[PDB]
């Protein structure tokens, strides 16, 4: 009944970033969306004396008929009071990455039950343009925590901290992980009980004062990772010779004990491309030398929380992306390789807006946060385009890379 | 009495750390003097301002103009400070609706507001900060302190407050309302429909008893304003739109000014004038930055011009929006860089026109272009229309799909169709995916002296055939190209390419058709000349043969 006080970070003042064009139909979808929004007292019309913005537009969720409101906090976020909450931080949960099932559940509505701070309301406004700017874009602001603010969970914590004891005192187990509007679920269970106590745990939440039927299966022990590997051949051309030494000095950059004088050796003279090379035992020696020396784990590899994750992605074509995901060069965290066809069968721009939403839900179930992604993509395309595809309540960030690295192939 | 219903007013508040502003009235003649008190005894018998005591510590200035050398003054009230102190608004006439993107009226009345403008109070606790002083005669008495209830014209929030109040009253009629339009610009409402006239003004008539329920009258006379319109630029008419006239001087001699200016009307103009061409006027435009300075036109911007001048020969109007049915949208390569496009929803009447210059940049090539093009001309549809467009577009639906499958980008491009109108847009080489058996080897290089800035440029291939050649005022990165330039020269159709030029890689594997450097622009011409090429990249000082780097590290 009461509101937790807020303020901007010093030196800060509120967002004021400029609402990008809209379909009729998103459109359409907001206008109901916040009728109903405004009637229910979560938020209310603002004056002209409101200068401040925040972009908005819709989404449908995994499998969803249903639009749902998405406003995209990002500058929000960087500019509002870091909310260290009284937790102290509650340290990410490392045993969620390790558990059989995790199941996503999007919690965002509790938000809407506890108001925000007068003071702050004025900062979370927003517009909901008109086709063609014809009539005069729509104002709101906030009256209740919003979904997507980073502020919400932080303020909520301590009300959900208590709506779970009960189910969490009974199974000690599960791990429960909060982020944004979402709770990550994880627990060793058959998938079918794993889906009871799923269900249970929403019923418990529902019952307990809160589209929350929606659910989100990943598997982490079943999660991809990738070791260097080198071709094995019985005859060996120039040209395989070649792309073997390359592949080679590029990982002597990652792994400092690996070779390729004897190989070099090989390549000594002007020889045809196509032409057959016998390796030598000098050179077979230390092919096998450098494949013993991929089989262990890179050195110095570790996590620093206050460091910025980045991830690189790059096509491989026939719809398989690969990924790494690091903080420092040469030392990777994590790397991935996918090919999936949810819809994009001849779509590359879909295709990588879902792999860019796979990638940040590993992170955050690994590291409790999103990494910053350099995209292989012009940015107008990308700008166009990846609302149409997106399907998350959070939103990571992007920077974008105009010239191929000649590096693609080695990860494939 | 009628009770009316009170117009809310709008908090307003100095920027933070800011005071009121605090400015010395200006010495003022005698004759002026009694002028402002004329004026600003009526305007405080009209509510508009009221006197004050002495207490009120903040001022503005204020002074007097003649109309026009009329018999009648005008009072100036200078909030140049006070704007400058005042908070920052939501102003909402951002992006004003593009004449395309309406629909067709049968009538548009206008009806004047501008007496409304004075029932909008300004917030109480704001007043003080609009003090100003009418100077006394000759000094010896009190000046006359005055504050303002209304909305101050020239005062930074006036619009936006008057604008949000008057559409928070306007809201529940248009809601309530549904087949009707209204725009507010200026002092004047512009309420359109498709009624039967009848009908239509029946709805004049409610909206102005609707107004009255704030007490705001309408002069109830037939306003001068009638279709057509001039606005933002524009003519709109009941079914049909265009730019206002668009007039090429003609010229002896131009100047870096007179060219902007040409510049600006080409570019307002080809919204609605097909094939409106820029380029050869706006290059010469590079870095000048003098607007005096005359620059002589090239033959070739003489020709654009008198290419345009054909094309404004005529008048042109665009059509409005039908929301039942379809969008298309068809390209053409103009060359050089340029694109031009129509957007229509009937064959032969277009909605509206544009145009899309290439990006700067060393390399580029139709596809890449025609792709931006495409993602150009889709947001300005999202914007204008809500919707994405069909597009026509010159280039094949086979060679499209070799590009994207084949390009280390992810790229898209929406529904589309192939559109036989040349020049169409192709693929001009394609590099292979593995070594070509039967094709000699070249193995290439290039290095120069940082110092001396001389360097050589070479190949050896499998069969024995060798050349260097010695280069001078080069670097590292043109010679590693010359080398690759010299081995495509000297070899048959078909050839295996071997460098260790990262930046020759990086420069290829791009794509290019067309770049600003001469070198490798010889490259592409070579690359389209020859039926197979494998380019092979290795890592340098790696002791790989046909790395002939000794040949060239003299
Ligand atoms: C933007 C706008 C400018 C003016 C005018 C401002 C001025 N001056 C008048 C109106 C009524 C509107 N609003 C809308 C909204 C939707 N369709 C239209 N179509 C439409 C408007 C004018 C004419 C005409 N003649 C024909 C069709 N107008």
């Amino acid at each position: 009944i009461e509101t937790v006080p807020v303020k901007l970070k010093p030196g800060m003042d509120g967002p004021k970033v400029k609402q990008w064009p809209l379909t009729e139909e998103k459109i359409k979808a907001l206008v109901e969306i916040c009728t109903e929004m405004e009637k229910e007292g979560k938020i209310s019309k603002i004056g002209p004396e409101n200068p401040y913005n925040t972009p908005v537009f819709a989404i449908k969720k995994k499998d969803s008929t249903k639009w749902r409101k998405l406003v995209d906090f990002r500058e929000l976020n960087k500019r509002t009071q870091d909310f260290w909450e009284v937790q102290l931080g509650i340290p990410h949960p490392a045993g969620l990455k390790k558990k059989k099932s995790v199941t996503v559940l999007d919690v965002g509505d509790a938000y809407f039950s506890v108001p925000l701070d007068e003071d702050f309301r004025k900062y979370t406004a927003f517009t909901i343009p008109s086709i063609n700017n014809e009539t005069p874009g729509i104002r709101y602001q906030y009256n209740v925590l919003p979904q997507g603010w980073k502020g919400s969970p932080a303020i909520f914590q301590s009300s959900m901290t208590k709506i779970l004891e009960p189910f969490k005192k009974q199974n000690p187990d599960i791990v429960i992980y909060q982020y944004m509007d979402d709770l990550y679920v994880g627990s060793d269970l058959e998938i079918g009980q794993h889906r009871t106590k799923i269900e249970e745990l929403r019923q418990h939440l529902l019952r307990w004062g809160l589209f929350l039927w929606m659910g989100y299966e990943l598997h982490p022990d079943k999660w991809t990772v990738q070791p260097i590997v080198l071709p094995e051949k019985d005859s060996w051309t120039v040209n395989d010779i070649q792309k073997l030494v390359g592949k080679l000095n590029w990982a002597s950059q990652i792994y400092p004990g690996i070779k390729v004088r004897q190989l070099s050796k090989l390549l000594r003279g002007t020889k045809a491309l196509t032409e057959v090379i016998p390796l030598t035992e000098e050179a077979e020696l230390e092919l096998a030398e450098n494949r013993e020396i991929l089989k262990e784990p890179v050195h110095g590899v570790y996590y620093d929380p206050s460091k910025d994750l980045i991830a690189e992605i790059q096509k491989q074509g026939q719809g398989q992306w690969t990924y790494q995901i690091y903080q420092e060069p040469f030392k990777n965290l994590k790397t991935g390789k996918y090919a999936r066809m949810r819809g994009a069968h001849t779509n590359d721009v879909k295709q990588l807006t879902e792999a860019v939403q796979k990638i940040t839900t590993e992170s955050i179930v690994i590291w409790g946060k999103t990494p910053k992604f350099k995209l292989p993509i012009q940015k107008e395309t990308w700008e166009t385009w990846w609302t149409e595809y997106w399907q998350a309540t959070w939103i990571p960030e992007w920077e974008f890379v105009n010239t191929p690295p000649l590096v693609k192939l080695w990860y494939q | 009495m009628v009770p009316i219903s009170p117009i809310e007013t709008v908090p307003v508040k100095l920027k933070p750390g800011m005071d009121g502003p605090k400015v010395k009235q200006w010495p003022l003649t005698e004759e002026k003097i009694k002028a402002l008190v004329e004026i600003c005894t009526e305007m405080e018998k009209e509510g508009k301002i009221s006197k004050i005591g002495p207490e009120n510590p903040y001022n503005t200035p204020v002074f007097a103009i003649k109309k026009k050398d009329s018999t009648k003054w005008r009072k100036l009230v200078d909030f140049r400070e006070l704007n400058k102190r005042t908070q920052d608004f939501w102003e909402v006439q951002l992006g004003i609706p593009h004449p395309a993107g309406l629909k067709k009226k049968k009538s548009v009345t206008v009806l004047d507001v501008g007496d409304a403008y004075f029932s909008v109070p300004l917030d109480e606790d704001f007043r003080k900060y609009t003090a100003f002083t009418i100077p006394s005669i000759n000094n010896e008495t009190p000046g006359i302190r005055y504050q303002y209830n209304v909305l101050p014209q020239g005062w930074k929030g006036s619009p936006a407050i008057f604008q949000s109040s008057m559409t928070k009253i306007l809201e529940p009629f248009a809601a309530q309302n549904p087949d009707i339009v209204i725009y507010q610009y200026m002092d004047d409402l512009y309420v359109g429909s498709d009624l039967e006239i009848g009908q239509h003004r029946t709805k004049i008539e409610e909206l102005r008893q609707h107004l009255l329920r704030w007490g705001l009258t309408t002069p109830d006379k037939k306003h001068q304003k009638e279709p057509p319109f001039l606005w933002m630029g524009y003519e709109l008419h009941p079914d049909k739109w265009t730019v206002q006239p668009i007039v090429l001087p003609e010229k002896d001699s131009w100047t870096v000014n007179d060219i902007q200016k040409l510049v600006g009307k080409l570019n307002w103009a080809s919204q609605i004038y097909p094939g409106i061409k820029v380029r050869q006027l706006s290059k010469l435009l590079r870095g000048t930055k003098a607007l005096t300075e005359v620059i002589p036109l090239t033959e070739e911007a003489e020709l654009e011009l008198a290419e345009n001048r054909e094309i404004l020969k005529e008048p042109v109007h665009g059509v409005y929006y039908d929301p039942s049915k379809d969008l298309i949208a068809e390209i053409q390569k103009q060359g050089q860089g340029q694109w031009t496009y129509q957007i229509y929803q009937e064959p032969f009447k277009n909605l509206k026109t544009g145009k899309y210059a290439r990006m700067r940049g060393a390399h580029t090539n139709d596809v890449k272009q025609l792709t931006e093009a495409v993602q150009k001309i889709t947001t300005e549809s999202i914007v204008i229309w809500g919707k994405t467009p069909k597009f026509k577009l010159p280039i094949q639906k086979e060679t499209w799909e070799t590009w994207w499958t084949e390009y280390w980008q992810a790229t898209w491009i929406p529904e589309w169709e192939f559109v036989n109108t040349p020049p169409l847009v192709k693929l001009w080489y394609q590099l292979e995916k593995e070594p070509i058996v039967g094709a000699e080897t070249f193995y290439v290089d290039g290095a120069a002296n940082r110092e001396t800035k001389l360097g050589k440029a070479g190949y050896v291939t499998n069969k024995g055939r060798q050349k260097v050649v010695p280069l001078t005022n080069t670097t590292n990165q043109k010679t590693e190209l010359q080398a690759i330039y010299l081995a495509l020269q000297d070899s048959g159709l078909e050839v295996n390419i071997v460098t260790d030029s990262q930046y020759a890689l990086g420069i290829i594997q791009a794509q290019p058709d067309k770049s600003e450097s001469e070198l490798v622009n010889q490259i592409i011409e070579q690359l389209i000349k020859k039926e197979k090429v494998y380019l092979a990249w290795v890592p340098a000082h790696k002791g790989i043969g046909g790395n002939e780097q000794v040949d060239k590290l003299v």
